[PDB]
């Protein structure tokens, strides 16, 4: 009769891996990195530009 | 008489070299495994009784 249990939902937990019940596991996997996107130039037609 | 007074030692023969430095035991004295990420886990994983000892 053993309790696999939950993580407390708190973010430090389920970071850490403690967990009430019998397995603390190694930790959250990962999902994968969320980068963020890189902004658009404009060009330079609208201004000329004469190397 | 040319003796050895008279002659001039041009170097030394640089015969042995010694550097000293202790027989090194982390190898035999320590278990040992890499880790490929910054944070190491090691599990350890206990068989009870049903009163936890």
């Amino acid at each position: 009769a053993e309790i696999g249990g939950d993580h407390g939902y708190n973010a430090t937990n389920i970071a850490a891996g403690q967990t009430s019940g019998a397995v603390t596991q190694i930790g959250p996997a990962v999902m994968g990195m969320v980068r963020r996107a890189i902004p658009n130039l404009i060009a330079f037609d609208i201004c000329g530009v004469q190397p | 008489s040319t003796t050895t007074n008279s002659n001039s030692i041009g170097r030394p023969n640089l015969v042995a070299l010694t550097r000293a430095t202790t027989k090194l035991i982390y190898s035999d004295i320590v278990a040992t495994q890499r880790t490929n990420q910054p944070v190491a886990a090691f599990y350890g994983i206990k068989y009870l009784n049903p009163d936890n000892e």
